Order: C-alpha cells, then sequence, then structure tokens
RNA sequence: UCUAAGGGUCGGGUACGAUCAACUUAGAACUGGUACGGACAAGGGGAAUCUGACUGUCUAAUUAAAACAUAGCAUUGCGAUGGUCAGAAAGUGAUGUUGACGCAAU
RNA sequence: GCUUGUGACGGCCCGUGAAAAUCCACAGGAAGGAAUAGUUUUCAUGCCAGGUCGUACUGAUAACCGCAGCAGGUCUCCAAG
RNA sequence: GAUGGGGAAGCUCCGUUUCAAAGGCCUGAUUUUAUGCAGGCCACCAUCGAAAGGGAAUCCGGUUAAGAUUCCGGAACCUGGAUAUGGAUUCUUCACGGUAACGUAACUGAAUGUGGAGACGUCGGCGCGAGCCCUGGGAGGAGUUAUCUUUUCUUCUUAAC
C-alpha cells in the first residue's frame, strides 16, 4: 500500500525485524517522448503494508541490488 | 408586461373555489410570503417559515408573530397595553 | 450494454443500498456499495460547518489522530471562532460592568 | 450517412418534425445559452478596460 | 343495532392522537422556590414549530439551582417572543411580554398566556394560536384573581396560580380558507383520524339514529338530551336554542 | 489617549493565544513590511497558576503557581484593550523584534518573563492578570 | 442542393487577428404520376335542457351515478371536580405531547 | 445526450417532513508527572485473536398463492443503437 | 410486555415508572488474604419489536459438474487484547508555528457539564462527477470485395486500500 523515494529510509526496511521477503521487479518503459528505458521497483513485504519503490535509472538499481540483505529472501523478477 | 388583471398570486388555482374563498386566501398569501424588516438588525430579512415563525435571513433572529403577518393587531395592542401598566409600577 | 446486480442480498433502494459503476481491472462493470457521506460537524454556538475539523462518520472519528478533530485555540473544534471571539468580548464586558454595579450602587448605600 | 446529411442540414423540414419547437430545443436554454454570452463579454470588456465599470453596470442589466 | 361512530371513538383504536412528530409536551417550569420567592432567568433558545399545533413552541433553557446542569423547557410562544430573549419567571419578576409571573402579581387588565388553572399545574388557559386571558379582578383576602377566558366565561383562581405575559403566537390562522380537501387532509393527518366525516343522514339505521327512510331526513328532533345515553347523542346535545344566531353575541 | 501604548493589559480575541490576558511591551502603530498592520509586541500568559489553598502544601503550592508565558507579536485589530495596566520595564529588551525571529531568542525571551510574571504573582501584584478569563 | 443568423479558446503599451467544436431556426433554388406527421404514432366538433360546483370516494364478483366526501356556511356541547366516548371492575382508558384560533356532536 | 450521484440555490405548507444504540469534541482541572533522568501510545512500526446461525436454486405463461407445469395474482435494482 | 402494586369468584384484566426500601461503576483501601471497607459519584428503573430504518471493517484476479465480496492468489481494513522499539515531549515540565482564518506525525487530562455526528419533506431549473452513449488517429483480429468503400464489425482494461 505504499510507494517509497529515500533510498536510504528504504535501505531500514530491508533490515526490519519484521521484513522477511522480498522482490524485486523489471519493466520494460519509455522516456520523455523519445526512446526507452529500465525500470526497477523494489518491493518489501511488512507485515501490515507492502513498500515499494521505484528506481528508475539502471545504474543506481545496480549497485542497490548488491546491497540487499544476505539474509533477505529476495524473490527476483 | 402585466401579467395578469387582478388574480395575481392566486392565478395558481384557476377557476376553482370561487373568487370569493380565492381573494381571502391572496390576502393571507400576499401576507405570508412577504419580506418584512427585522427590528433587530433592520435589514427587510425577514420570512415566514410555519405559521407563527418570523426568521430573520441575516442576524438569524427568529420571532415569534402571527400566523400569516409578522405583527398581529392585537399582540401589538397587548404590547402596548403593557407597556402602559408596567410603567404604573415603577411610577 | 453490460447492466450490473446488487452486490448484496438486499434488493432496494434504500439511503443504505447505494451504489456506483465501476471498471475492474477485468475489464467489465461491477456494482460497487457506498457507503452514505458524512455530514461536515457544526458549531453548536451559531451553527455552520466548523473548519479545520475533518468530515467522517461518528465512529470513522475513533480512528484518526486528534488533529482531526480539532483547531487549536480554546473551545477547538466545538465552536466558531468568531463564534468564540464573541465570547470573550462579552466575557470581558460583563465582567468589568459587574464592577460597575458593585461600586456605584455601594455609593447608593451611602447616599440615600 | 443519416448524421451526416443531418448535420448537413438535411432531414430537418416541417414535415420531419413530430416534436414541439420547445421540445426539440428549450426556450430557456436558448436564453441561458445567449444571457451567459452577454454576460461574460461584458466582464472581459471591463476586465481590459475596454469598457469602464459604470458603462458595465449599465449593459449588465440592459441586457 | 351497529356501534356508531361516536361511540368507537372512545377505545382509542385508530382514533388516538398523531404524537409522533411532537416536539414535547408544552408545560410551565416546575412551581419551585425560585419561581415563587423570587424570580429566574431562562433564554429562549430556539423557537419552534410543534405539529398538529397552531401555535409555535419555545424551547426556553435554565440553570438548575441544585445541580450544575441545564434544564431545558418548552413553553407556548407568546406573541413577539424571540431568540436569544432572556425570560424572567417568578413571583418577584417584572412585567414584560415573554415572562411569567403569578397572576395575583400583575395589575387588573393584564394580559397573559398559557394559564394555570391550579398553581402550578403548569399552565392550563387558553394556550391555542391566538388566545389569552384577561386578569379582570383581584382578591386579597383569600387571595385569589379573576380572569375572563378565552371562550368569554370568567373564572376565579389562585392568585399564585401563573401565566405568561401576552398572547400566543401564530394568531389569525383560522382566518384563511383551507381551499380544498387536502390542505384539511393534511390538517388531520396530524392531529387524529377525525377527517373526513359521513353524515348520519347518509348511513343506514344500524349505523346512526339518523340513519335510513327514502329521503334524507333526522326524522325527529335532533337536540339530544343531556340525560340521554350512549348511542343516542348525536345531533344537538343539551342545546338550549338552536337556528341562525340572530343578534349580536358577547357576554353581559 | 493613543491608549495601544507602553503597559497597557489586553486579551487576545483570536489565535491560539485567545482569551488570554497580555501585557502590551512596544507599539508598532503603523507599519512593517513583515507586518503591514497596526500590532503589538506582548508577553502574555499561557497557562496560568491554578488556585491555591489553605489544604495546599509544601511543593505542590510549588508546582500550582507555575507559569507557562507567550510572546507574540499581534494585530491590535486582535486585542480588547483593557482599562487594567501592569508594568513592563523588568523585560523591555527581552521582547523585541529582534527577540522574535530565530526561536533560539524567542525561547531565552520567554524564560525571562516567565521569571517576571512568576515573581510578580506572589507578593499578590497585579492579580487580575493572573486571574483566567472564564468564557 | 444551396444561403444567411446564433458560440469557445488565446497573446494586445501601462481596431482586429488566429483557429477548435456543436444541431437548431428562417429563407432560396432544383425535383417527382401533387407525393411527403407516407409505416408507427395521434383530440371529432358545435348549440342547448337536467344534474353534481370542482379534484377525489364506493357496492371485490350484475348499480361509478345525480349517490359519499370536500372546501365554504350554520347550529350544539364543553374551563378539566369538564364535554364526548371506553370498560365487569379498578390507584382503569381514548380525546390528551390536548385547552375554546381547542376537542367533541349535528 | 442517457442514467445515476452530488452541490449551491429556489417554490410549497392551518403539512415544516422519526427514534435509539453508538462515535467524537470541547468547557473543567481531580490528579499524576523529570535532569542525572521522567512523562507520554489519539505519531510510526511491531504480536495475538475474531464465536454462533444463514449462504444451493426458483422468484414465475412450470420451483410462490389460485385443487394443477391455471392467459389470473404476487414488492424491487441494472437498462445498448 | 414481565415487575411493587390495584381489579377480578376465577381463567385473568389494569398499569410500564406506575403510590416501590427497585441498582453498578470507578478506583482506592490489601501486601494476615483475598477481596472485606474507605471516597465519590450515577438514579437510568425490565425486556421483545426492522434479513427495506440506524449501524465498526474487503477488494480485484483466478477457480467449481454444482460454492463463492465466503475457496485459492495478492493486496487491505475494523474490533478486542496485549505491548516493546523508534520518534515526539520535558531543566520554562504537560509541543511549536501563523497578525488571522488555522497548521501539524505526535503533542498528559478523573468527576462533572456541554456541543456535534447518528438524523432525516417535496418539487424546479442551474453547476460538477461517474458509468453509458457518440467520435479522431494508431496498433491488431475478423467480415465484404463482379463493382464500390484509406471500409464494416471488434480488442486497446485498471479494484478496495
Ligand atoms: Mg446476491
Ligand atoms: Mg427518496
Ligand atoms: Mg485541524
Ligand atoms: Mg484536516
Ligand atoms: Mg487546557
Ligand atoms: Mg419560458
Ligand atoms: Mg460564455
Ligand atoms: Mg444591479
Ligand atoms: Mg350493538
Ligand atoms: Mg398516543
Ligand atoms: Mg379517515
Ligand atoms: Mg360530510
Ligand atoms: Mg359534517
Ligand atoms: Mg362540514
Ligand atoms: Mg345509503
Ligand atoms: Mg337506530
Ligand atoms: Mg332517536
Ligand atoms: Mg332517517
Ligand atoms: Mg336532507
Ligand atoms: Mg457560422
Ligand atoms: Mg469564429
Ligand atoms: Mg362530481
Ligand atoms: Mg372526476
Ligand atoms: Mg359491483
Ligand atoms: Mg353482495
Ligand atoms: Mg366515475
Ligand atoms: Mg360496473
Ligand atoms: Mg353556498
Ligand atoms: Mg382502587
Ligand atoms: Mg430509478
Ligand atoms: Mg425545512
Ligand atoms: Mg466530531
Ligand atoms: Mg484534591
Ligand atoms: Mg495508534
Ligand atoms: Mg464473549
Ligand atoms: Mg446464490
Ligand atoms: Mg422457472
Ligand atoms: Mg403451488
Ligand atoms: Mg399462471
Ligand atoms: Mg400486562
Ligand atoms: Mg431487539
Ligand atoms: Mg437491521
Ligand atoms: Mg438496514
Ligand atoms: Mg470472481
Ligand atoms: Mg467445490
Ligand atoms: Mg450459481
Ligand atoms: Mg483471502
Ligand atoms: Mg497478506
Ligand atoms: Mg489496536
Ligand atoms: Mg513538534
Ligand atoms: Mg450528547
Ligand atoms: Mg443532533
Ligand atoms: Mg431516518
Ligand atoms: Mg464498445
Ligand atoms: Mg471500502
Ligand atoms: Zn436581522
Amino acid at each position: 500500500a505504499r510507494e517509497i523515494t529515500d533510498i536510504k529510509q528504504f535501505l531500514e526496511l530491508t533490515r526490519r525485524a519484521d521484513v522477511k521477503t522480498a522482490t524485486v521487479k523489471i519493466n520494460k518503459k519509455l522516456n520523455k517522448a523519445g526512446k526507452p528505458f529500465r525500470q526497477t521497483k523494489f518491493k518489501v513485504r511488512g507485515s501490515s503494508s507492502l513498500y515499494t519503490l521505484v528506481i528508475n535509472d539502471a545504474g543506481k538499481a545496480k549497485k542497490l541490488i548488491q546491497s540487499l540483505p544476505p539474509t533477505l529472501k529476495v524473490n527476483r523478477l | 408586461a402585466k401579467r395578469t388583471k387582478k388574480v395575481g398570486i392566486t392565478g395558481k388555482y384557476g377557476v376553482r373555489y370561487g373568487s370569493s374563498l380565492r381573494r381571502q386566501v391572496k390576502k393571507l398569501e400576499i401576507q405570508q410570503h412577504a419580506r418584512y424588516d427585522c427590528s433587530f438588525c433592520g435589514k427587510k430579512t425577514v420570512k415566514r417559515g410555519a405559521a407563527g415563525i418570523w426568521t430573520c435571513s441575516c442576524c438569524k433572529k427568529t420571532v415569534a408573530g402571527g400566523a400569516y403577518t409578522v405583527s398581529t393587531a392585537a399582540a401589538a395592542t397587548v404590547r402596548s397595553t403593557i407597556r402602559r401598566l408596567r410603567e404604573m409600577v415603577e411610577a | 450494454a453490460q447492466r450490473v446486480t446488487f452486490r448484496r442480498r438486499n434488493p432496494y433502494n434504500t439511503r443504505s443500498n447505494k451504489i456506483k459503476v465501476v471498471k475492474t481491472p477485468g475489464g467489465i462493470l461491477r456494482a460497487q456499495h457506498v457507503k452514505k457521506l458524512a455530514t461536515r460537524p457544526k458549531c453548536g454556538d451559531c451553527g455552520s460547518a466548523l473548519q479545520g475539523i475533518s468530515t467522517l462518520r461518528p465512529r470513522q472519528y475513533a480512528t484518526v489522530s486528534k488533529t482531526h478533530k480539532t483547531v487549536s485555540r480554546a473551545y477547538g473544534g466545538s465552536r466558531c471562532a468568531n463564534c468564540v471571539k464573541e465570547r470573550i468580548i462579552r466575557a470581558f464586558l460583563i465582567e468589568e460592568q459587574k464592577i460597575v454595579k458593585k461600586v456605584v450602587k455601594e455609593q447608593t448605600e451611602a447616599a440615600k | 450517412a443519416h448524421a451526416q446529411s443531418k448535420r448537413e442540414g438535411r432531414h430537418s423540414g416541417y414535415g420531419k418534425r413530430k416534436g414541439t419547437r420547445e421540445a426539440r430545443l428549450p426556450s430557456q436554454v436558448v436564453w441561458i445559452r445567449r444571457l451567459r454570452v452577454l454576460r461574460r463579454l461584458l466582464a472581459k470588456y471591463r476586465d481590459a478596460g475596454k469598457i469602464d465599470k459604470h458603462l458595465y453596470h449599465v449593459l449588465y442589466k440592459e441586457s | 343495532g351497529r356501534v356508531i361512530r361516536n361511540q368507537r371513538k372512545g377505545a382509542g383504536s385508530i382514533f388516538t392522537s398523531h404524537t409522533r412528530l411532537r416536539q414535547g409536551a408544552a408545560k410551565l417550569r416546575t412551581l419551585d422556590y425560585a419561581e415563587r420567592h423570587g424570580y429566574i432567568r431562562g433564554i429562549v433558545k430556539q423557537i419552534v414549530h410543534d405539529s398538529g399545533r397552531g401555535a409555535p413552541l419555545a424551547k426556553v433553557v435554565f440553570r438548575d439551582p441544585y445541580k450544575y446542569r441545564l434544564r431545558e423547557e418548552i413553553f407556548i410562544a407568546n406573541e413577539g417572543v424571540h431568540t436569544g430573549q432572556f425570560i424572567y419567571a417568578g413571583k418577584k419578576a417584572s412585567l414584560n411580554v415573554g415572562n411569567v409571573l403569578p397572576l395575583g402579581s400583575v395589575p387588573e387588565g393584564t394580559i397573559v398566556s398559557n394559564v394555570e388553572e391550579k398553581p402550578g399545574d403548569r399552565g392550563a388557559l387558553a394556550r391555542a394560536s391566538g388566545n389569552y386571558v384577561i386578569i379582570i379582578g383581584h382578591n386579597p383576602d383569600e387571595n385569589k384573581t379573576r380572569v375572563r377566558l378565552p371562550s368569554g366565561a370568567k373564572k376565579v383562581i389562585s392568585s399564585d396560580a401563573r401565566g405568561v405575559i401576552g398572547v400566543i403566537a401564530g394568531g389569525g390562522r383560522v382566518d384563511k380558507p383551507l381551499l380544498k380537501a387536502g390542505r384539511a387532509f393534511h390538517k388531520y393527518r396530524l392531529k387524529r383520524n377525525s377527517w373526513p366525516k359521513t353524515r348520519g343522514v347518509a348511513m343506514n339505521p344500524v349505523d346512526h339514529p339518523h340513519g335510513g327512510g327514502n329521503h334524507q331526513h333526522i326524522g325527529k328532533a335532533s337536540t339530544i338530551s343531556r340525560g340521554a345515553v350512549s348511542g343516542q347523542k348525536a345531533g344537538l346535545i343539551a342545546a338550549r336554542r338552536t337556528g341562525l344566531l340572530r343578534g349580536s353575541q358577547k357576554t353581559q | 489617549a493613543k491608549f495601544l501604548k507602553a503597559g497597557k493589559v489586553a486579551v487576545v480575541v483570536r489565535g491560539r493565544y485567545a482569551g488570554k490576558k497580555v501585557v502590551i511591551v512596544k507599539p508598532h502603530d503603523e507599519g512593517s513590511k513583515s507586518h503591514p498592520f497596526g500590532h503589538a509586541l506582548v508577553a502574555g500568559i499561557e497557562r496560568y497558576p491554578l488556585k491555591v489553598t489553605k489544604k495546599h502544601g509544601a511543593k505542590k503550592v510549588a508546582k500550582r503557581t507555575k507559569i507557562k508565558p507567550f510572546i507574540k507579536v499581534v494585530n491590535y485589530n486582535h486585542l480588547l484593550p483593557t482599562r487594567y495596566t501592569l508594568d513592563v520595564e523588568a523585560f523591555k529588551s527581552v521582547v523585541s523584534t529582534e527577540t522574535f525571529e530565530q526561536p533560539s531568542q524567542r525561547e531565552e525571551a520567554k524564560k525571562v518573563v516567565k521569571k517576571a510574571f512568576e515573581e510578580r504573582h506572589q507578593a499578590g501584584k497585579n492579580q487580575w492578570f493572573f486571574s483566567k478569563l472564564r468564557f
């Protein structure tokens, strides 16, 4: 039920005691008017609500994905 | 463009009930629908709403009055008779 | 085309059984029942809807922070501010005039 | 195709006509159209200054 | 023979009052300490329509001398009384429209509404849309006061009996032709099931002492006796004269 | 007189501090780019000292007599000039334009005013000014 | 098959331009086995007499009427320890959350 | 445009057009509260639990009432060119 | 429609707060021990009566021979109960800011009092929403093609929260 943008605030969800599973989605999507680009949403399941964080730029997303907790149980695509 | 000769508001009743009754109603409807002066704030803004209840549009005061008009002949001639008699008992 | 059925057993058009139509992600129309509308709370002094105050059906007010149920100033979400201005000034004056009554008749009791 | 000839003003003679003139288009509707236009031409000439407020205020009540 | 209509009205089946929308019963304050040794103040907070009633009520709230709380009374609003108006009630209270004073404490000629038959009965005389009573007399020994009621009838009651200064609101209501069956219909719809009225003379004899015959006629004198018995009293009960009241009226 | 002057008491009549009594400490009788209207800087009382009684002893009287103050820029059109009047010298310089803006300075300003109002109250000076106006 | 009238939207120093989107209304040609609200849809009119004013009501299943009601008019009873009415009775009941601009009865 | 919702207005009344459970607010200020550490869950996040009965279908020129798979009767919502 | 009552030979009739000694709550008092007494309120005076009135909270997708706002999937919300962590608050103890209408992520509040919501006729035109209707381009699929039609039909959706 929740969108997120502060990329640090997010990083704490992923390390919230109750947060067991995550999931990463990838969408083909068009930019401005001309070309397209690779969108990536970072979904985290809390007990009560599901926060998702859209990192548009592929670049940001790459190292973001390494960041993800090594014990967090991420569903890829 | 004067719309009718004489029935006025009473035009709604068409031919029914007969001229006399209609006249009688016509007087008291002109009474009851018409806008009056507020004694309190002085704008002609008192309309009726249910017989006897007169309320001021702005400023929201509401005076109990006559059934179709605001001040009833008697009430006021009473009001004077109360004026008079009260003044006997400070004098 | 595409009509719609009531979603509950009550089949009549009572206040508590309004319907709204809606396109689902399925691509079809579907009834959806619609709670009666909330009404704005009203000032106990004059009677206008009082501003600042969120407008919910009365039990929805139990799950909403106290800031949706008030404005700040004394007699918060209860009277209408212009209605409170009136109070204060009258309070002050009547309490003042009270003094003007005492000291005047205290003069009467010495001058009679 | 019909609607084309319709909006080409065809098939609209006295004999293709079954509802009263009133019922086809409310006189009142015509008025509200008409009046709201005069009402708001007045407004812009005022807003511009092509017209002054006093002359506007007459034309309003005059409209 | 069949039980007739006026006998049936009694068991109050379809005949009882229509009650539901009513504001509450109009009554004066209870005759407490304040009201009979001094006066007490209220504000008419609202003057208001009562269904099936001619004249507006006045919601008038007071402080409770014995408990920190408000108590709201329901008054029949006299003419000219208004929202916000302060209302004074008691022996030692002053003589203005809206106030409620013991018939003792008001000079002859005073005009009051909603007056108590006995003291403290919280108001019985003169309540209808327009009516009132006028003090004509005053006898200190056995402190009574004499009034003329709206009927014309004069009556003597105790001075402590309370009344309210002025006349009742909504006067003149009965000057306006109902005009149609409907207005009457809607009128009784908020009173009782008394409308419309079949004439005994159009009923069969099971139905009425006026029923039957090959033309419609009362067929015997329609002035029935006081001592008549139930099922007999229809027409002019106890009548002592009858016919067009030629001549002036008024009670000399 | 230009009566909204140096120590005139008044009852705030709008805003969060409505109904509270103040002391005008400095009038900008007209003007201020910032505040384009006739307005006054006032010290006021926000949380009045609650009544005290003979049953009240020791450190309870201590508590009951604590004042929470405040300071406002406020439109003349929001005061009820009072017939009463209370001295302002101990916090002339505390309450100023400069005092407002920068919270850190407001906070200190109140500290003083609070001491002033709380000394004042004991030795029952100006008693009206500590009697909450009921409404 | 044409013609004319009726609108929206914008920039103008402190007269107009530019396009966008609507079936109404009137007139003018042409045209046909003089037809055209082409099916469908859709008032017969007039002059009087009797009678009830009107709208409303009834005999389910032989009477819808001129009968009942009605507003209007008039008479009667009644100030509560009361009028009219209910009940075997009663610390019972309708009117009555009532009060003569009222309730009850013709 | 059509249906429906809704608003700000306006007409009408000798008609002025329910009640209660329930929820919230305010006036009050009883009380209870820290600096070596208190107060606060009407802010956020987090844990658990939510019983019983109904739930099929017909709703009518055949699932109901009219002796019947009776041309009768039987309350409603949705509504294309 | 029970109840103290009042009638009635009696089956029962009356009355519904009525001529009644009509009850239960908050916490302290307990640290023999679990609940006696300590304040103070509160005097409301049964109960039945609505599957159309009032009313805490759920939606979409998928699924069955036959159930589905009930299953399954995902995403929510309400009520009760527990509660800790983070934030807020306080040395001026119970927040700040705005002239003001008022703002806010919070921002102690018993008795008692009061205000609001629940909660309200009908008809008329006007204004806005939604679903439907009508329609342009385009990207697909279907139909007609002796001849004619850049055509006819059709998909292009978005829930509670
Ligand atoms: Mg269903
Ligand atoms: Mg309706
Ligand atoms: Mg608020
Ligand atoms: Mg808000
Ligand atoms: Mg406070
Ligand atoms: Mg017209
Ligand atoms: Mg326009
Ligand atoms: Mg003008
Ligand atoms: Mg018999
Ligand atoms: Mg009754
Ligand atoms: Mg009847
Ligand atoms: Mg009759
Ligand atoms: Mg009759
Ligand atoms: Mg009659
Ligand atoms: Mg007969
Ligand atoms: Mg007989
Ligand atoms: Mg006889
Ligand atoms: Mg006969
Ligand atoms: Mg006859
Ligand atoms: Mg043109
Ligand atoms: Mg143009
Ligand atoms: Mg007839
Ligand atoms: Mg007829
Ligand atoms: Mg028949
Ligand atoms: Mg028969
Ligand atoms: Mg007929
Ligand atoms: Mg027949
Ligand atoms: Mg006649
Ligand atoms: Mg007895
Ligand atoms: Mg409908
Ligand atoms: Mg109304
Ligand atoms: Mg509220
Ligand atoms: Mg104490
Ligand atoms: Mg919470
Ligand atoms: Mg249980
Ligand atoms: Mg089913
Ligand atoms: Mg079937
Ligand atoms: Mg059967
Ligand atoms: Mg059949
Ligand atoms: Mg019983
Ligand atoms: Mg029940
Ligand atoms: Mg229910
Ligand atoms: Mg319901
Ligand atoms: Mg499904
Ligand atoms: Mg199954
Ligand atoms: Mg099924
Ligand atoms: Mg589920
Ligand atoms: Mg889940
Ligand atoms: Mg909870
Ligand atoms: Mg803060
Ligand atoms: Mg309440
Ligand atoms: Mg209310
Ligand atoms: Mg209702
Ligand atoms: Mg389609
Ligand atoms: Mg919902
Ligand atoms: Zn006024």
